[PDB]
Order: C-alpha cells, then structure tokens, then sequence
RNA sequence: AGGAGUGGAGCCUGCGGCUUAAUUUGACCAACACGGGAAACCUCACCCGGCCCGGACACGGACAGGAUUGACAGAUUGAUAGCUCUUUCUCGAUUCUGUGGGUGGUGGUGCAUGGCCGUUCUUAGUUGGUGGAGCGAUUUGUCUGGUUAAUUCCGAUAACGAACGAGACUCUGGCAUGCUAACUAGUUACGCGACCCCCGAGCGGUCGGCGUCCCCCAACUUCUUAGAGGGACAAGUGGCGUUCAGCCACCCGAGAUUGAGCAAUAACAGGUCUGUGAUGCCCUUAGAUGUCGGGGCUGCACGCGCGCUACACUGACUGGCUCAGCGUGUGCCUACCCUACGCCGGCAGGCGCGGGUAACCCGUUGAACCCCAUUCGUGAUGGGGAUCGGGGAUUGCAAUUAUUCCCCAUGAACGAGGAAUUCCCAGUAAGUGCGGGUCAUAAGCUUGCGUUGAUUAAGUCCCUGCCCUUUGUACACACCGCCCG
RNA sequence: CGAGAUGGU
C-alpha cells in the first residue's frame, strides 16, 4: 500500500500498523509518560503524570521501525532498582491516545 | 440425442473428455508407471488403450483392477453397459519418456534417498538410454528454512523456435 | 475458434495476452451406388481421428 | 476473523418430557376392551394410531401438517 | 437420525452388487441418479461412503469434483453378513480377464 | 404477494384494536420494498435500518412510495480536518 | 430439519462455477467450456488449443 | 523536424484523505478502466440479527412400558424458523451423552514454500573439456583492424575442438486466365419462356435496352472456396571496397525493409496462500472464523491518474442517393439462443406464424464518416448538453440511494487552455462506425475488423538511457555508497 | 568551463 517516505529500500516487510491494533493498558512495573525532550544516541527525557521525570531508552525492537517524537505518548516500564532509568515498550497514536482519556485512564494533563 | 449438436461444440466436448479421462489415470496409476491414454470409436463399441511400465499392476489378481476400471469410467461418463473396453500396453523405451522419468525420481525422494545421489541417478540412465541431452531441476526448502534450486544438465538442449 | 486471455494468474505486472486457436476442416463426396456397398468403402483406411458421416439421400 | 461478543438469551436446545407408553387402552371386565382416544378417518392412518385431545381440538401426530378438528 | 434404515440398505446393496460406487461432490441435489431412484439424496451416499472408508471396507480416489469407491475384501465380508446373503455369493466381479 | 399479506393482517389487527381516538401501537418490519396502499394510512409502522427500526406514522400523502424511503440507512457526512498523504506536499521524513 | 434452506439460483454468479475447481471469478462461458481462466492455460494443450500469432 | 494531443471546462471511472455500525481487501518505470473487479439479491470476504451439523471412528454410559425423530393451535418472531414457552400425539435402535480424535475455513504468514507471471534487458550476451600463464583469487580461448540488425562474417592468432542465444524454424500478407473441381459457390450462353419501354438501323419484330424475373436432362471455372506445386538469390548491369566480407544506384519483376509467435546463463527477499481436493507451521472448531433476512462496497470541504463530449460556418439541422470486413447463434448439471414476414401503437414495445445445430436461415450482412439539395448568419447563437420536474414500456423473486430504454420540458461551465508532459515514420497518425468478452437486465473499458487517408525524416549523441574497450577509487549494504569539524 | 547540497525501512 502507500510508502510515505521515499527510496530504492522496498527490501523489507511492510509495516501493517493496522486492523486488530487492540488497546494496551497498564500492568505493574509501568507507566504512561509524554516525551520533553530528544537526546542522541537512542535515548530521551519524559515526564509521567504522577510527576517523576527521568530519562528513558528505546528497546532494540523499536530501533528504526516506531519513530518517536517530542510531545509523543508513550508506555514506559520501571527498573526495581536504578528509579532515575526506564525503557520504553509502545508508542499511542493520537486516535488511541483520546481513547485511554475518555476511558479516564490518564489524568488531564496529556497533549493530543 | 433427440436433434445433433453443432461441430464447434461437438470438437471442444470430445478434448475435455480427453483431459478428465489422463486427470483421473495420473492419480490412481502413479506407482503403478503410468505414462499416457489413447481413446478409439467403431460402431456401438469404444476402446481405450493405457501405456504404463507395470502393465501386471494395472491388471491386478486376475484382471480385478480392469473391472473396476471399466465399471467406474462407464458409471462417470455415461457409456451404455459393455460398449467400454480397456487395454493395458506396455511402454517401449522407457528412459526416453520423461513422465515415467519424474514419477520414479518422484518416489525415490519420497523414499528419503539424498536429492544429488537421486538426480544424477536418473541423468545417468536417461543419457545411457540414448537420449541426445537431458535437464533435470529440483526446488523448494533443500537444505536449510530458505528456499534453493539445483540444475543438472549433460549433452545438447534447444530452448527457441518451432 | 479463438480465445484470448491475461497471461498473469494474479492481475500484476505489464499488461500482457495469450492468443489461443482451433482450426476445423470439412469436406462432401457424393455417390451414384446402393445403400449396400457405400457401408463396404465406407470401413477402410479410416483408423486416424476424423469423423464420416453419411446421408441415405441429399441428390 | 476476530474474537467474539456474546449473546446472552442461551439455549443449546430444549428438553424433550420423559412419560411412560400407554394408556389409550382400557379393560373393563374380563374379556371387555374400550379405546379412550380416536383414529382419524384416513387412508394410511386409519387403524392403531390415535389423535390426541386438547382443550378444544383433536390433532393427528403423524398427519402433522393436517388432520385438526376444532373440537 | 442420519437416514431411514430403507435408505441405508439401498445404498449397501447396490455397493455389493455392483463393486464400486461414484458421486459428485454437491449436497443439495434432491436424489442420486441410477438404481437409487425411488427416493435417496446423494447427501446420504456420501455420508455413508464415508462411514465404510473409516471402518477400512472401501477404497477412496477423488478427481473434479467426483468420488470413487471401490469395495475389498474386508468389505465383502461385512456387507455379506448384514445383508444376510447366502455365503457363496460373490455377484460383482468374477471371470478372469485374457 | 406469496405471504406479503402477514403484513396487512397485523396493521388492521392494530387498527381494530386501538383504545378510541388514540394512535396503535407498532407492528416492526423487514419489507422496506413494500408499496403503501390506501389500507395503510393512520398506521405505526417500525421499519428496519440494517441495525434498528425507525417508526413512521402514515401520513395519506405517502401514498405509492415504499415504506423504505423513510428510513435512511447512513448519517449525513461532516468532515474532520485532512490527514497525512491527503496532498503530494504532506510528505513525512524521520 | 428447515423448509426454508435455500434461496433462488437461476441467473447470475450464483447459478455457475467452474468444472475442475469450484471457483466462481473470470470463468469461460464460450463455445460451452465452463473453466475458470487459470484452469484454461493449464489444459488448453489436452483440450487441443494452439497459438501461431 | 513535425502531427494529434494531455495539463485548463462538464461528466464517467480507479486511488488517497475525511465520514461511518460497516463504508471488506491486495498493488505505490516494473501501483491507480489492474485482480479479466460492468457488487440491486447471489457473488461476499465487511456490519446488525436468527435457524442448522453436514462432530467420521473408538471406548464407557443410558435404552424395546423403549435410545431418539417430527408437529397442529395460542403466545412469541422480520418471518408459515416446532427457535423458544404452554399442550399431547408421533417415530423406532438410524440417534443421544461424557472422554479421546477428526473435519471445514475468500482465517494468519508471498519474509516458510511449489506452480505460474512480471522485470533487470530488446539489447548481443553466456559456458565446459584438453593445452598455455600466475603461490593465488583469476586469466586466455571470447581479439588490433575491416564489415553487419547481430559474439554476423572476413582475417589475425598460445590456443584447438565444441555447446546455448542470434539466424534458420512456424503462422500471416502481396502474385498464378497454369493444375485438381463444386445443385451448402458463380459466370457465360441458349432451347428458350415472362413483364416493361420505344429511346434504336428499323414496328408494337427476328434484331435493341433493363433483371437478385424463372426452368436447363447447356457449356465452363475468369470472379468465390482450398488442396498440391511454382516464385526472390543481393541472382543481372555500373561504381566503391587491405578488390575478401560487404556497401550504393539502376534494369527486369506481383514483390528488392510485410507483421506477429517462440527465446539463453545469472538474478529480485517483485506479485500471487483471495484460481485449485497445490502446501508446511500457527489460529479457530457448536453462544463457531462451515445457511437465511436487512444494510455496506456508491457515503463527500478536499489532492491525483486513465478517459468521453465540446468551444462551431473546413459547422449544425431537415430531406435524397450509394459502398464493408472480422465473428456469434437453440447451454450437454446449469434451462437463456440468432431472427425474416404479416398485423396493432408517435415511440420504447406487443400478438401471430415460419427458417436455422448453420458456404443452406437472419443475409446480396441496404454500416458510419463521406456525397447532392435546403434552412440559419458571427449572436454563449438553430454552437454545447451538464443539472432537474412530470408521464409510459421492458428484465427480474425484488428496481427507493433514481437497472436499462422512450416522450414533453429545463438549458450550466466552456471562445482552443499556466509551469509541465505522452505517443508516433506508410495503407502508418488521426477521423469513422461494426463484432467478440463480461450478460436475467447493460459500455463512456478492453480485444479484434473494415472504411476515408495526410504533414514531416532518411539523421545525431545534445537531453534521458543501453552495449564494448582503456582509466581512477578510501565503494562491495556496491554513488540512493563511504566520510570530517 | 553558469548554478548542481543531502539519504528510515
């Protein structure tokens, strides 16, 4: 179906972020947060709506297929040790986003 | 047939009844060496003759494998009782007859036998059989998850033209 | 006869066709004789895959 | 091509009622028969097979389609 | 039921008799052709046929859209005792072909 | 009209019935291409939508139109603002 | 067992289907053949079909 | 160098975005009138509801005062689904029930596969054996030059002798008054026969003119059909060529390039699991991801692609005259075909009665542009025909979100199109209409056929690309590469 | 000898 980027690169599998994209809510261990700032290097600063602000880190799944970007809503999973660092496991698009808050499952503090 | 059919449809139903009749001997008879069917009409009576390398097993016990034969191909086409006969031949040659040659590479694989042992197996007695030149091809998974091929090739081969 | 077809299984690629064709050949003879010797000439050479056909009256 | 959002009026199917054979045959004295419940005039059913009464029809269970009197 | 008892002993003579069967594969028409005239829909030769196949009494063979059967040995054997024939009878095939 | 006629049965069965000077109650239906005869006016009619029944109340000047031209099978369109690919322009770069 | 178990089939995509596959998509309905358009390539040769030009 | 355009207008149709219960989905030069994809139902996969088993076979249980099957009426229901509830007849070992195990699926993965197709790539390219050269990966053969549409030939030569592609080959077009021979094809002529005209030397005639008017037990094969052979070779003459291989002009001739099919080695994470009883693994399997009723695939601020009709006088309208070629036709489950002639109606259409399984009947296939005469007069006009009101037929089980067709009325934008950009070298481009497919009903698409018939070239490497050789490199994921502060 | 940077699948 359509690219939306543009290349030689139609070497891969093609992406179908779509159909049965069933919504993911919380466990234990995470939290929901919207991204301040990008850094190099495959890292970044987020706040969660509870108010601890860390620096986070992209899983090496996401590398080069889920791009993040400032002001994005994200899924973060917590360390048991080393509070300050975190990971990040899945990105909302803002159609899901609006979703999680009309279920009022985020607290009115999110930009979509 | 109360009033006869026109040529045009008449010549295109009798090559569809061809084309069923060798659907239906290629998959009872495969084991068995079966390479090919002939059909033939004189008055009240057809006679069709199968060519196979075997001709024992198209038999069977004491010609049980014919009844059955003749009684199924009368049942399915529609033939009035006994004007169907069936004969077996036996094939002439039978390294040059590349049906014979893909079923019984066909069950030597089927067997578990190596892929280059089995191929250069057959190359081997097609080209002592007298044969001008052969190629023969085997692909899909050989070897590994990601798909392969494999050529083997002796003497002369035309690709172009009539 | 003729039919002409998409060469593709699938509706992908460059837009290519088969052309397929069956010709058919017809012939008469006619003949002063009985009705008992045209079934005599009328069951030798005819082994190949052609039909005959015959008519008791047509002249 | 999904997962599946229920109904909720669930049957399976019905129970068929459980009763013993007969009891469209009577004796009265010995030697003396009565049939309580009727044949229907008909051409196949017309002997050993019995209409059943309700509260204000009589039905023949094998001519199912038919066989009703209003009374 | 799956099918009247008339109808299943219809389907199994006919079988015994003749040594083979053949039907298309299409459950909506009203009644097979030949001797199951009088009433049978060739949904129950095929149900039928595929109860034998599973006991090992018939061969299977599948081509456009029709079956074929063929009866053996074991086959004979049980058909002879529910059809309570004389044992025998073999009423098929018999001559040795030349 | 091979059992089309149920349908009138059930309206002059709600006719006949109403309490005097109040309206009948509804017979719901799936026949959307069902003319309106002149038996038919003054009638509650649920006519069927793909998901649920709209009611008519039959007015005389409905008379030969289909009873399925007065229950529309969509919402009338407002548009939300374009998204990513509408224009050759919007094209997006990581 | 239903009264009402099927529905008119005497024209259209629902009357036809193929003779060797049961598919019923860009079929054959001249001089009387009846085949889908991928089973015609694949017997033209048996059904005695040729190409020159 | 030029021709017809496309991009601008209205409408048709495919795609994205938005909207929605659902607007099912694949594909982004080599996707977008493509899936032979013209969806009223069916097709059908999507959305809202309801019946059904079409759960083989094995083991255990239950069971001939009986395992189980079917149903009238009232309530219920979109429904005449005994689906379910109340009631009480009916069938007869075929089922039911628990466990194990199967079976089906237009479910998932084309980045697990087979088969098929497209593309690199329409160009001239590719490879062993024995011998020679290098420690080796590799190389020569497969070439300095000339010649050709061509790795086609000549010749040269540490290589010799071969294989595939090219070409040959198959179908097709143009020629035969020579051959074979026709009541399912014609001509000529007369025994003649018949209607009409005197226009004709001359009468109303032997004799003339006109004929798809009619017999032949007349003669024949020019015109039609279609079998066998024939014919063309750079063969002849003049120039140019390491005088070879070839190239240019001209005579004679139907003809000195007719047009297609088939096509190598090695590849691509190209497309297809929705063509298949081709198929691995995974998922689901009775409150089913295996049948009926209704809805959607057509929804509309907006961006893009292939097309149809036009902006008029080299025209539009109303009469009159006169010419084609390729094809299809009573459906074998599956239930329908092509039509002459007569009558009724303005029209679409209706009734009656015949022929055709086809060189036999529709049919001498009375095709359109074109041709001859008339009316309008430079006016958004008698150019253009979108949009919309009212009425009448035909298909079908059913036409509203208008199936298609006929009639009166209404009368938009548009005055040759910005930056850009496509196809084409002779019976070709463009104009013009007719068959086949799909089809119960129906082309603004596509695949074939005839008819009218040009302007400009006979060249080049400039732009975009392809082939071969020499050359440089920090590239090999191969310039859409790699890399510095 | 006009101007001609860059690179998720």
């Amino acid at each position: 179906n359509k690219g939306k980027g543009g290349k030689n690169r139609r070497r891969g599998k093609n992406e179908n972020e779509s159909e049965k994209r069933e919504l993911v809510f919380k466990e234990d261990g995470q939290e929901y947060a919207q991204v301040i700032k990008m850094l190099g290097n495959g890292r970044l600063e987020a706040m969660c709506f509870d108010g601890v602000k860390r620096l986070c880190h992209i899983r090496g799944k996401l590398r080069k297929k889920v791009w993040i970007n400032t002001s994005d809503i994200i899924l973060v999973g917590l360390r048991d040790y080393q509070d300050n660092k975190a990971d990040v496991i899945l990105k909302y698009n803002a159609d899901e986003a609006r979703s999680l808050k009309a279920y009022g499952e985020l607290p009115e503090h999110a930009k979509i | 047939m109360a009033v006869q059919i026109s040529k045009k449809r008449k010549f295109v139903a009798d090559g569809i009844f061809k084309a069923e009749l060798n659907e239906f001997l290629t998959r009872e008879l495969a084991e068995d060496g079966y390479s090919g069917v002939e059909v033939r009409v004189t008055p009240t009576r057809t006679e069709i003759i199968i060519l196979a390398t075997r001709t024992q097993n198209v038999l069977g016990e004491k010609g049980r494998r014919i009844r059955e034969l003749t009684a199924v191909v009368q049942k399915r086409f529609g033939f009035p009782e006994g004007s169907v006969e069936l004969y077996a031949e036996k094939v002439a040659t039978r390294g040059l007859c590349a049906i014979a040659q893909a079923e019984s590479l066909r069950y030597k694989l089927l067997g578990g036998l190596a892929v280059r042992r089995a191929c250069y197996g057959v190359l081997r007695f097609i080209m002592e059989s007298g044969a001008k030149g052969c190629e023969v091809v085997v692909s899909g998974k050989l070897r590994g998850q990601r798909a392969k091929s494999m050529k083997f090739v002796d003497g002369l081969m035309i690709h172009s033209g009539d | 006869l003729r039919i002409t077809t998409r060469k593709t299984p699938c509706g992908e690629g460059s837009k290519t066709w088969d052309r397929f064709q069956m010709r058919i050949h017809k012939r008469l003879i006619d003949l002063h004789s009985p009705s008992e010797i045209v079934k005599q000439i009328t069951s030798i050479s005819i082994e190949p895959g052609v039909e005959v056909e015959v008519t008791i009256a047509d002249a | 091509k999904k997962s599946y959002t229920t109904p909720k009026k669930n049957k399976h199917k019905r129970k068929k009622v459980k009763l013993a054979v007969l009891k469209y045959y009577k004796v009265d004295e010995n030697g003396k028969i009565s049939r309580l419940r009727r044949e229907c005039p008909s051409d196949e059913c017309g002997a050993g097979v019995f209409m059943a009464s309700h509260f204000d029809r009589h039905y023949c269970g094998k001519c199912c389609l038919t066989y009703c009197f209003n009374k | 039921m799956l099918m009247p008892k008339k109808n299943r002993i219809a389907i199994y003579e006919l079988l015994f008799k003749e040594g083979v069967m053949v039907a298309k594969k299409d459950v909506h028409m009203p009644k097979h052709p030949e001797l199951a005239d009088k009433n049978v829909p060739n949904l129950h030769v095929m149900k039928a046929m595929q109860s034998l196949k599973s006991r090992g009494y018939v061969k299977e063979q599948f081509a456009w859209r029709h079956f074929y059967w063929y009866l053996t040995n074991e086959g004979i054997q049980y058909l002879r005792d529910y059809l309570h024939l004389p044992p025998e009878i073999v009423p098929a095939t018999l001559r040795r072909s030349r | 009209r091979r059992k089309q006629h149920s349908l009138l049965k059930r309206l002059r069965k709600a006719k006949k019935e109403a309490p005097p000077m109040e309206k009948p109650e509804v017979v719901k239906t799936h026949l959307r291409d069902m003319i309106i005869l002149p038996e038919m006016v003054g009638s509650m009619v649920g006519v069927y939508n793909g998901k649920t029944f709209n009611q008519v109340e039959i007015k005389p000047e409905m008379i030969g139109h289909y009873l399925g031209e007065f229950s529309i099978t969509y919402k009338p369109v407002k548009h939300g603002r374009p998204g990513i690919g509408a224009t050759h322009s919007s094209r997006f770069i990581p | 067992q239903q009264l009402y178990w099927s529905h008119p089939r005497k024209f259209g995509q629902g009357s036809r289907s193929c003779r060797v596959c049961s598919n019923r998509h860009g079929l054959i309905r001249k001089y009387g053949l009846n085949m889908c358009r991928q089973c015609f390539r694949q017997y033209a040769k048996d059904i005695g079909f040729i190409k020159l030009d």
